[PDB]
């Protein structure tokens, strides 16, 4: 009783809640992107606490993984105009060898990290455009339907140890 | 390899890895 | 270039762009001081936009020239939107009977800004009803709709949003 | 009277088409 559109609207609101806990994370481990520290959010939701529990749990792995996505992103040189081809690119290649519970929270780990670092090189008002490469991505490569088939995103909160 | 090329191998490494950490 | 080869996923790339402008500079002239109308929503007020932009321009172009006909609407979509009782579990639903209703007898550009004015309007009246963090969602509903209902391609045989710096007086 | 999704279509559209009888050419 979960459809793939229903995935994609709280989609929207997990991003949002992952991209504000994670940048959160990071600003405690760079000035901060006001954007993120300042995104509203919907009042506290299931899907609000799915988005700030995988920021949180993968905090100890995104901080290993710092240097090395930082760096990619400066060598990729992303812009408002080929951001969204080269985001596709990148989540195709993410899933074509599995889907998985780590790879799609890999890819909100993308998502934030793509927004974050156009924000720092000058490109303002851009974290709807990613949240919507994200949603979209998911939905129109059945990776929705991939979350849809395990109850939605409901059930991440299961993930942990 | 270009750098698009190895984003996408990073986040499939660490999303394994989160995967078999979390993933009960 | 020319005229027919523009894609919708361009128009609707471009549409996230232009509603926030659009909502942004129809908040900002619709405030008032001393205190005499509702308060600001501040999600609005301080809504981030990209780097001044022809698509920012279009937006804001189409609030400003709209600002008569806005106002004169106010008290009426005020009543409506308050007997509607949109919530964020039905607000997708309502969103598209209403929009799929507005264009049944044809597209053109009038109904277009409508369509950006309504999204405003509901995004404005669910947060003064406490539904924070909404904005994106209704961008959404705006952009999807006009993707999957044929408004996208009308756009883009026109040329894309641009062809919206032509309308006025 | 009409349910208020059937209004507000009516009312966007008649605000749409007075929009665009004042500014498209
Ligand atoms: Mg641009
Ligand atoms: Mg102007
Ligand atoms: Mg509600
Ligand atoms: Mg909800
Ligand atoms: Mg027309
Ligand atoms: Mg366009």
């Amino acid at each position: 009783s979960m459809s793939e559109e229903q995935v994609a609207q709280d989609t929207e609101e997990v991003f949002r809640s992952y991209v504000f806990y994670r940048h959160q994370q990071e600003q405690e481990a760079a000035p901060a992107d006001p954007e993120m520290v300042t995104l509203p959010l919907q009042p506290s939701s299931t899907m609000g606490q799915v988005g700030r529990q995988l920021a949180i749990i993968g905090d100890d792995i995104n901080r290993r993984y710092d240097s090395e996505f930082q760096t990619m992103l400066q060598h990729l040189q992303p812009t408002a105009e080929n951001a969204y081809e080269y985001f596709t690119k990148i989540a195709t290649s993410l899933f074509e060898s599995g889907i998985n519970w780590g790879r799609v929270v890999a890819l909100l780990g993308f998502g934030y990290r793509l927004a974050l670092h156009v924000y720092q090189h000058g490109l303002t008002g851009f974290l709807g455009q990613v949240t919507r490469f994200v949603v979209d991505f998911m939905l129109h490569h059945s990776i929705a339907r991939w979350i849809a088939q395990r109850g939605g995103w409901v059930a991440a909160l299961n993930l942990g140890n | 390899m270009r750098p698009e090329i190895r984003i996408a191998q990073e986040l499939r490494r660490x999303g394994d890895e989160f995967n078999a950490t979390y993933a009960r």
